C-alpha cells in the first residue's frame, strides 16, 4: 500500500495547478522517501520536474515503489472537492488500477472519498543533467510573473540579457 | 543568542580569502585586507555581493547575508553594477524591463540576487514562460539558472521539494 497524507489539501491542488497547463498526462513515482514526477510537453522543449520529499506530508508511507499515471485534467476536477483546508490522503494498494483521494475535515463530521481510474503512460527517456550555468538569479515570483505577463503582450519571444 | 558571526569568501577568481566576522562589522576591514594583498589600492576596486555594489561602510546584517556568502572584486567600472534586461520586440512595438539586484533589509523576501559568472543573452518562447509562471502559486521566490549551452532552469521551492522547469532557448 501507499498512504500519503497532506496537512493541507490546498498544497497538492496548488502543485498540480503549477503544471497541469503544459503537460497533461504524468506518471507520479512513489518511493520510500517521497514522490517525484517528470514529463515533457508535446513540443519537447519543456521538461517539468517535480520532487516532494517526505517532510511535506504530515504522514508518509510507501511500502513498495509504485507508479501512478494520471490525467491531470481528471485529477484537478477531483481536487476541487473539499474545503482546501482539509487533510488529503492518497492511497493505492500495490499493483493499482485506481488511486484513492480521501478528504477529511478535522472533526469526524464529513469524509469524502474519491477514486480515480489510472492511466497507462509511457516513460519517455529523459534523465536530467545539471551542469552549472553561466548565471543564477532569484527574485519574487510575483514580479517575474508580472514581467512575463506584460512583455507577453508584445512578442512571442522574450529575451533575457545579463551583463 | 543567534549566530553572531559568519564566514564570507572574497574572490576575484584566481585569488580568494575567507573571513569570519560579526554580523555588525563594517566590511571595510575585509575590503582593505583583500586590497592590500592584491597590491591594488582600496578604492581602485569595485566590490559586489550577488550583483550589488557594496561600500566599505556597510554591515552583513544590512545585506542580509548568509553563511558562506561571496563578495567579488572587479577593476573599476562604468558603472556602479550588473543588470538583468528582459526584452520583447513584436509587430505592434516593443518592451523593455531592466531590474537591478538589490536587498531591502527591512523585508528581504523581496530582494533580487544575481550570481553572474558569464554574461548571457538568451531568447525564450513567451507561450512557455506563460505556463512556467503558473508555479508562482507555490513559492514566494523564483530561482532561474541560465546556461548559454543547456536549457534554462526555473525553480520554485517548497518545504522539502521543488517544481523545476527546464526550457530550451530559441535559436533565432
Amino acid at each position: 500500500m501507499l498512504e500519503a497524507k497532506f496537512e493541507e489539501a490546498s498544497l497538492f491542488k496548488r502543485i498540480i495547478d503549477g503544471f497541469k497547463d503544459c503537460v497533461q498526462l504524468v506518471n507520479f513515482q512513489c518511493k520510500e522517501d517521497g514522490i517525484i514526477a517528470q514529463a515533457v510537453d508535446d513540443s519537447r522543449v519543456l521538461l517539468v520536474s517535480l520532487e516532494i520529499g517526505v517532510e511535506a506530508f504530515q504522514e508518509y508511507r510507501c511500502d513498495h515503489p509504485v507508479t501512478l499515471g494520471m490525467d491531470l485534467t481528471s485529477l484537478s476536477k477531483i481536487l476541487r472537492c473539499g474545503n482546501n483546508t482539509d487533510t488529503l490522503t492518497l492511497i493505492a494498494d500495490n499493483t493499482p488500477d485506481s488511486i484513492i483521494l480521501l478528504f477529511e475535515d478535522t472533526k469526524k463530521d464529513r469524509i469524502a472519498e474519491y477514486s480515480l481510474k489510472l492511466m497507462d503512460i509511457d516513460a519517455d527517456f529523459l534523465k536530467i543533467e545539471e551542469l552549472q550555468y553561466d548565471s543564477t538569479l532569484s527574485l519574487p515570483s510575483s514580479e517575474f510573473s508580472k514581467i512575463v505577463r506584460d512583455l507577453s503582450q508584445l512578442s512571442d519571444s522574450i529575451n533575457i540579457m545579463i551583463t | 543568542k543567534p549566530e553572531t558571526h559568519i564566514n564570507l569568501k572574497v574572490s576575484d577568481g584566481s585569488s580568494e580569502i575567507f573571513f569570519k566576522i560579526k554580523k555588525t562589522t563594517p566590511l571595510r576591514r575585509l575590503m582593505e585586507a583583500f586590497a592590500k594583498r592584491q597590491g591594488k589600492e582600496m578604492d581602485s576596486l569595485r566590490f559586489l555581493y550577488d550583483g550589488i555594489r557594496i561600500q566599505a561602510d556597510q554591515t552583513p546584517e544590512d545585506l542580509d547575508m548568509e553563511d558562506n556568502d561571496i563578495i567579488e572584486a572587479h577593476r573599476e567600472q562604468i558603472g556602479g553594477g550588473e543588470t538583468i534586461k528582459f526584452v520583447a520586440d513584436g509587430d505592434i512595438g516593443s518592451g523593455s524591463v531592466i531590474i537591478k539586484p538589490f536587498v531591502d533589509m527591512e523585508h528581504p523576501e523581496t530582494s533580487i540576487k544575481l550570481e553572474m559568472d558569464q554574461p548571457v543573452d538568451l531568447t525564450f518562447g513567451a507561450k512557455y514562460l506563460l505556463d512556467i509562471i503558473k508555479g508562482s502559486s507555490l513559492s514566494d521566490r523564483v530561482g532561474i539558472r541560465l546556461s548559454s549551452e543547456a536549457p534554462a532552469l526555473f525553480q520554485f521551492d517548497l518545504k522539502s521539494g521543488f517544481l523545476q522547469f527546464f526550457l530550451a532557448p530559441k535559436f533565432n
